[PDB]
């Protein structure tokens, strides 16, 4: 683990080889105040985590559900002063948008300037998610591939 | 204003029983009184980046009917600004700096909807995007079955040809799963047979359907047989060829069919439907093509007016 | 009968800054106030001989919003009777004799002039000849610099991108070289730099120009910002992908740009003006596409109105 | 700080905005060994800089030159036991592979399963780097412009 | 004479144990100690009808090993070819006057056995006519496996892909059913399943087959991994990309592959056989591709050369 | 072994003053005393991606004069070839597999290096791919300049025509740049103007060269004119045909030239030498292009043969 900042988000336990990947997709990075990176620690259990702290920021409410379908069991915690004012873990949004492409190649999504919806549906088992667009369905280990 | 005023007409799945209704009443009256003059002064885009006949020629003779003028397109060779750079969404954003309407047919899917994103407050109308939607067609397979089997609640309808790829039985089953008491026989060919998930729409809704393998099969419970267009390129020239007796109609075969009983088909044909059953009273398909007119002028006219007080 | 009643409308460089404002002026009161009927009972030829959206889309949307009724074609690869034998003098020379007015894209450059030649007294309505002309264009970049600035004296105004084969480019330049206080800044590639002869008019009226090499270069002094279309084909692949940062406009840059600024584009585009200028409130391009429907429409009023009295 | 570590390398140093960068491109995160990045550390000494440490993992040589069109001014360093064994900064390589990508549309690497090559050549105000394939040669401006 | 001197090769199901035998040994042979001037005067007619450039610049680079003179065409694009009125069977007619052997290809079914009847003395090599035949393939992938597996008895082999529409799996299925002790694993999607011809067939024969679901559960005990292409335009967008894996085989996959596997495709191969793969010592499709040069040459050598000695 | 042998020729940039001079020499033996079974037994394919006759006809005929098989295609038009997902990485790695050398000519730059990735031991000489590399064509040009001026070094070579997108004139100076003494005379249009890369490189290597703007200040002085085909289409129709006078030549303005004094093209010769000259001790483009046949054949001896004995 790493210690003590105040007032910023912490996710902690990412899955490992995860951390990297929600600092990509949800340019997370992009920031103007200090952000910290673990990759590859221990500090609560499951062996494997990366750990993401972003100073001054709060990831509010349906910013940390985005995170469910890579890191589910992630905790994020708001720290003020030191403290832990609230942890939440990420829930299953209804639609994922803007990081993920559609499998379908006849969708007009990917000629367009229009950004990725997904609706989201079944939970901790197969979730289908099925295109803004085409409105084609997929199960999520397809989109989440290749 | 009316519930589907301004509204744009993508997907069947984004309509209601309650709307499927308003707009099978209103064809049903403009049938009956003509006004052509509802649509006076307003200039709808026909828009067809993949071109086509009866729903082309269907909805300008709608825009017609009505009064409104058309400025529009055909495609799928070329003629103007479009295939490099020109995006459908740049392209949507200057007709909808043109146009009242537009109504759209494009090969991919999912055009009408990004289309809907770009056009302000201009609706579009879906004429066919790709292998998804076609909400048009399906309100006047509905109208047809309406009109001449009197409901669509208990009705005993098979879909016959390819249920996997066509776009239409898709649609149509979607449709008449928002109302009571319908069984649903598949007579597709196997390698062609209905999705999962339509079947797994239908289980939930308790909705009676079974897999067929002969016409003749279910050719004496059946009010409606809808007939689809088998695409020659998608099987082996020996694979169609092959099956017994086909999944194809002949008039022979109507012999022990309910009176009341239409075959419909959504147009084009090829050798599916013989010309043989062209004269018997069953045949209801070019019946079915001719209601297009009248299920598209309540479209128009419901979009396009605040409230028919017709 | 009003300054260009039954006249032709073939080159910018035939129309004095005169009859450049009455078009204007007609345009803004059609904007205004919408006279449906104007042009009842008149038909108007659309000929597209080379093919092409917005202006063809434009020319008959406005010929609708007024009235009157439309025949036609578009090509580039065939349709009817003409390619051999069937010159275009012997096509104007029947057309003219079933048509009310003739309005014609085609690809050779002087071809609306001779069509003007076996007309009678039909006028036509270049919708562009070749490379020369596209004063149609230029009437609506004009409605758009002076609906938006409210002069079309004493501006500063930047050409970006192609100004040496930019037909549309060239004629804007002649319109407001009729209007005084005028500065220009040219930000092309000097591969495709504005001509000499553009030049040569220029420093004949004293008006003022100069040549830049970054839109960042004069970003803050510019009240229009005239962007056009590269060509790819022209240029070779690793020239065009050179030049340190391009001549293409991201939002980015629209930073130091004054409040009143638009920037605006013949369109199509394609690389050139990114997206995210798009939702700036810089962007109007769109909107001056729009604006092709009333001063379309304002030209085909004055030219089939003996007076407009509106 | 982010600091301690008993051996491994830190690179030290990395302008702001560049470490994750840095990251992406070079792959430092695929492994399964202690990183961690510091983005937008206060570093007034410096700016305000990123800095990324990587456990028992040493960049040899041509590694840390291939960071010089990116951070020129970054300090590597190794450590062997819990001290700074080295320091190495950037040098300008004579080749620069798999990274950058040809501003040459019609150039054959953009749809072949192969890897750019540019040749890199310090002239007057900039580097120009040459393909490989199609031989032309573009100001590092333009290839990072991308 | 030879077994095989003079005989047209047409169809995999007309070769015997002993014919398939002869012509993998002749093919080592050759390949051992090549015969350059073994064929020396002859002229052989590359007819391909149908354009396919890899078969094709095979077998004339085998004719010219040996010595011979190729005459012929590449159509589908068209010479003055396949139309108008000429039959094939008066366009063997004239050919077989001209040339000692003629290898074509047809777009159609039959072709080279309607070429039989009309080529008189001369012998017609099948390199494919539509989906039916294909030996030359079969051959050089049954040399292939006899070169890298040492034997053409008792192997376990898996079919991976469309193996419905595979004329290239259907052929090695009935290739390899005539030696013994073979056991097939066929991964396909349930879509693109290996026929019941194919299935019966080899029941029939007494041999041991099994449909598996992933590449992955037969790994550990195959010999032969024979991928096959996808035709992508066979299934729905959706349908190709939507599987839950895939049937894609990538580098990762072939950890617990035996030392003497290989891995075998007839390409082009496109999205099925990841680039990691050809770092692999299993990857082995571009030296199959190879043998194609020795396994086309012997049947030439065999057809025209009575007793061959070697 | 040979310097040469085994070499894959892909750019004149990669060649050394040495390397070229043994080709020359090479050339100028084969050219005097025949070697027509140098090369029998081998194959070359000879892969003309995009199709170029003359070059092609060229390096076949002097693949035959070797006693080469040659097999391969011309595509552009079309074959089963350059599409629907094979790589050219796919398709180089399987032609190598078959033959001895591979020729090939591709529309995108950096091909024949990439086939270089690919090829195995197989050899590949670059017959020109994109706008980067024909070193074949440069080699014929040296040969002919030498043959005909006794010379590389200390001559006066005038470089007139389109100097921008002239991929031959580039590497004849690039290549002549390697030699001593030589002064370049540039006769372009300052839009169709020799590039600063070009230009850098020679002031670089202390060599004298001057824009001149007519044929004629030149012709007194001028050893080889090495005219170049102008694309018509680079320019505008009213500006490549707007100079004053032009970059034509006529046998008339050849009165001042030299005896040694020869004019060289790389053909298609269409407006700019004029059929007069054709009749001149000048002329010497025709015999150039016959070089080709003894320089190319050159290169596939040395690339071939370890230890060429003449
Ligand atoms: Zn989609
Ligand atoms: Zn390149």
């Amino acid at each position: 683990g790493v210690e003590a900042i105040k007032r910023g988000t912490v996710i902690d336990h990412i899955p490992a080889q995860i951390g990297f990947k929600l600092l990509s997709l949800f340019k997370l990075t992009e920031t103007d105040q200090r952000i910290t990176i673990g990759l590859n620690l221990p500090s609560g259990e499951m062996g494997r985590k990366d750990l993401i702290k972003i100073e001054n920021t709060f990831l509010s409410e349906d910013q940390v559900d985005q995170l469910a379908l890579y890191a589910p069991q992630a905790t994020v915690n708001r720290i003020d002063n030191y403290e832990v004012v609230g942890k939440s873990r990420p829930s299953l949004p209804e639609r994922i948008d803007n990081v993920l492409v559609c499998p379908n190649s006849n969708c007009i999504s990917h000629a367009e300037p229009v950004s990725s919806s997904f609706a989201v549906r079944k939970r901790a088992n197969d979730i289908a998610l099925k295109c803004k667009y085409c409105e084609k369905e997929f199960s999520h280990n397809v989109v989440l591939a290749n | 204003a009316n519930p589907l005023y301004q509204k744009h007409i993508i997907s069947i799945n984004d309509l209601s029983r309650d709307d499927l209704n308003l707009v099978l009443a209103t064809a049903a009256k403009l049938k009956a009184n003509p006004q052509p003059e509802l649509l006076k002064h307003k200039v709808i885009a026909s828009c067809f980046f993949e071109a086509s006949t009866r729903t082309r020629l269907s909805f300008q003779t709608s825009m017609h009917r009505l009064g409104a003028s058309v400025v529009g397109f055909s495609d799928s060779a070329n003629t103007s600004l479009g295939k490099k750079g020109e995006t459908l969404a740049d392209t949507i954003s200057v007709i909808s700096t043109y146009v009242d309407a537009i109504v759209m047919r494009h090969p991919q899917e999912g055009a009408a909807r990004l289309a809907t994103e770009f056009s302000g407050n201009v609706p579009v109308l879906n004429a066919g995007d790709g292998s998804n939607q076609h909400p048009t067609q399906t309100l006047l397979d509905l109208f047809t079955i309406q009109q001449t089997e009197g409901r669509l609640d208990n009705l005993h309808v098979a879909m016959v040809g390819d249920l996997k790829y066509g776009r239409t039985v898709h649609s149509l089953t979607q449709a008449l799963a928002k109302f009571d008491g319908n069984r649903f026989y598949f007579i597709a060919p196997d390698a062609l047979a209905m999705p999962e998930y339509i079947l797994d729409m239908l289980d939930e809704k308790g909705i009676a359907w079974s897999l067929h393998s002969s016409i003749e099969e279910v050719m004496a419970e059946v009010d409606i047989l809808y007939m689809t267009r088998v695409q020659k390129e998608r099987l082996d020239p020996s694979e169609y060829a092959n099956v017994k007796a086909q999944f194809v109609l002949r008039a022979s075969d109507l012999h022990n069919a309910k009176a009341n009983m239409k075959v419909l088909h959504p147009l084009p044909r090829v050798d599916e439907i013989a010309t043989d059953v062209d004269k018997t009273p069953h045949a209801w398909y070019f019946q079915q093509a001719g209601n297009g007119i009248f299920a598209r002028q309540a479209l128009l006219a419901l979009v396009l007016n605040r409230d028919l007080v017709l």
